[PDB]
DNA sequence: TATATATATATGTGTATATATACACACATACATATACA
DNA sequence: TATATGTATGTGTGTATATATACACATATATATATATA
């Protein structure tokens, strides 16, 4: 087998090599007729065009090689390449260079090793870089790669290794690529998988493994394909999923909607989405060498694949929450915030925020604070603000659940109601507050926007004691710290 | 077992120079149907061979070329 | 992306709303152009030459959409948006 | 640069209406989560 | 495939807490909109 592949890329070389069964160290007949000279297997894999194992490719065959032409292309933009590849009982070693003008004669060694090695310097200048590799492009090139390498991670089998200049490849799943991919549009996202299966052979021998991020915050559909070893970018697999999820996408959404009339399609459906789709289809087609999409019959996934209920509900779901949350997003985007002059800046712990109950309290309190030379050791808006506590606070102990998870902790989840109150959404806006937070040490309680609130409350029992209890008990049930 | 191609063999046999050799579902097909003195510009829902299509554009692109290459001249 | 650019524009211009963000779906769905002429100097992804490759700057440095086309299409964009 | 639109703001004394929160508890409506199975 | 079974919402009463909005009327000013000039 194939236990490993590792790739490096090192000042501007660039080396490949795997420990399967070698390439044949033996002479090719036909080849040798053709040159008049002795002509070896590796030659005419490496410098004959059009030459290969896969002249005649199987039906059912999912290697993405087919043309006999990829490694040629490789030594026609190298400057120098070595070939070495051993098949148990000997080792073979041959040098082509210049653009494959110099063909010097292999070297054959005994050894006891088996393997295949790819080393070339790339022409960067012919081809429009910097030589030798600038900051930028080397930088460039090495990511490039190493997504490469990750992508190959997922796609290989599991007792093969992936390595990119000796660190080996984390990513063995299309749920580690998905990640990946939206480490930053969306950290901590949820994750839907499906592992889509065909009932008849030779379809039923290789299954898609499938995830999907959906978030509000993606503004294309966006799919990341390794289809038989090639990231392509266009094929029916895609639009396989995009109308599938799309179809039970507009039932639920007319299902869930009351307004019934609103007619959405696929880019509504998908825009939100975010596919990786790794597997081996048999019997596809490309549109070129570069294999940048693949070519196949759409009822090939309608026959015989088909795509769990599980993972299209849950899909499902998400987009429809994020429709109707796109259609209310417009109400939600008039609180009475006065912000000081110094709120969140290097100086925001330095500041107070005079949380009043009304509009009349503010007036009192904007008042108060514009003695200018009237109070001249008192405050002023450079370190102070206002808000309104909007009358009475609502409690959160009747309105929230601790829930016992698998892992042994409850965590204490909201209600719907409390979650949409405008009040205090305003403070915990202004305030930075997080939820899932706890400011045990003085690095995370300096992450704020003010120093204190001040809760400036009437005198009267009702003032006095309820909403300041109850702001309390808000400020105790979630941060007692 | 390692082979060598000709153009001929390899050409019928690989998709890298026309497309696929067979029929697939090409996304966009479209076509020019006559409906009463007007021409419609019409989806195509069916599988075809990109090959087969790209024969006639190797030939039609080929007329064009000349067109331009002739056009500033006297013939 | 120059009609989106100048859709853009004139869409928070004609929104009093001030604060909605479109992008390039949003400007271009409603859209079907067609473009036809020579273009010097440009390169393809295979012999089925299905995609033409070209520096993007080639357009920005070279080319200019006149207004007029500019100003009716992201006009009729509006309208819709 | 010009003549020309059509909408837009603010003042006092008037005409009409809207809406968020707390607090207790009997009652009504919505699943949904199992448990025999089937 | 029906059944319970433990979940979650949801108005409703009196006495409290804090707000929101449409319209008429005269006249001086305004800031961008518009022809056609070219």
């Amino acid at each position: 087998k194939v236990t490993y592949i590792k790739i490096s890329f090192d000042k501007g070389v660039f080396s490949c090599e795997n420990d399967g069964p070698g390439i044949p160290i033996a002479k090719h007949e036909q080849a040798s007729l053709i040159a008049k000279r002795d002509v070896y297997v590796p030659e005419v894999a490496s410098c004959h065009f059009l030459a290969g194992t896969n002249i005649n490719k199987a039906k059912d065959c999912i290697k993405g090689g087919t043309n006999g032409v990829g490694l040629k292309l490789a030594m026609v933009h190298s400057q120098w390449a070595i070939l070495t590849t051993a098949d148990g009982a000997q080792k073979y070693v041959q040098h082509i260079n210049q653009r494959l003008d110099i063909i010097e004669p292999p070297t054959i060694t005994p050894s006891r090793e088996m393997f295949t090695r790819i080393e070339l310097m790339p022409v960067y200048q012919e081809l429009g870089y910097a030589e030798p590799l600038s900051e930028t492009e080397q930088a460039d090139l090495s990511a490039w790669i190493y997504l490469r390498a990750c992508q190959c991670a997922a796609y290989v089998g599991k007792g093969t290794t992936i390595y990119y200049n000796d660190k080996p490849c984390r990513t063995g799943s299309v749920m580690a690529l998905a990640k990946m991919y939206t480490l930053l549009s969306a950290p901590n996202s949820t994750i839907h998988t499906a592992t889509i299966k065909a009932d008849a052979k030779p379809y039923s021998l290789h299954p898609l493994q499938v995830a999907a991020v959906v978030s509000p915050k993606f503004k294309k559909f966006e799919h990341v394909s390794v289809i038989n070893g090639v990231n392509c970018v266009k094929g029916e697999h895609v639009t396989f999923l995009k109308k599938t999820i799309n179809e039970m996408v507009v039932k639920k959404f007319q299902q869930t909607i009351k307004d019934k009339n609103r007619k959405t399609t696929l880019r509504d459906s998908c825009s939100n989405i975010f596919i990786v789709i790794v597997g081996s289809i048999p019997g596809i087609e490309w549109t070129g060498q570069r294999k940048d999409e693949l070519s196949i019959a759409e009822n090939v996934f309608k026959t015989h694949y088909s795509i769990p209920s599980s993972f299209l509900t849950s899909m499902t779901k998400s987009i429809v929450d994020i429709l109707l949350q796109s259609i209310s997003k417009k109400d939600n985007h008039v609180d009475k915030y006065t912000r000081a002059r110094n709120a969140g800046g290097k100086r925001a712990q330095d500041c107070m925020l005079l949380a009043a109950e009304g509009d009349s309290a503010l007036s009192l309190l904007r008042t108060g604070l514009t003695l200018g030379k009237s109070n001249p050791s008192g405050p002023s808006f450079d370190f102070c603000g206002m808000i309104s506590l909007g009358g009475v606070i609502m409690n959160a102990c009747k309105k929230v659940t601790n829930i016992t998870t698998d892992s042994g902790e409850t965590i204490m989840v909201r209600n719907e109601q409390l979650t949409n109150n405008k009040v205090l959404q305003g403070i915990v806006q202004v305030l930075g507050l997080d939820f899932n937070c706890h400011y045990k040490t003085q690095e995370e309680r300096a992450k704020l926007r003010y120093g204190c609130i001040v809760a400036c409350v009437d005198q009267d029992l009702d003032g006095c004691g309820k909403i300041l209890g109850l702001l309390l008990a808000y400020f105790h049930l979630f941060w007692p710290q | 077992a390692f082979e060598i191609s000709d153009f001929k063999e390899h050409a019928k046999k690989k998709s890298m120079w026309a497309g696929a050799l067979n029929k697939v579902t090409i996304s966009g097909l479209m076509g020019v149907f006559t409906e009463d003195e007007d021409l419609m510009a019409l989806p195509i829902h069916r599988d075809h061979c990109p090959a087969l299509l790209k024969i006639f554009d190797e030939i039609i692109v080929n007329a064009t070329d000349h067109e331009r290459a002739c056009h500033n001249k006297t013939k």
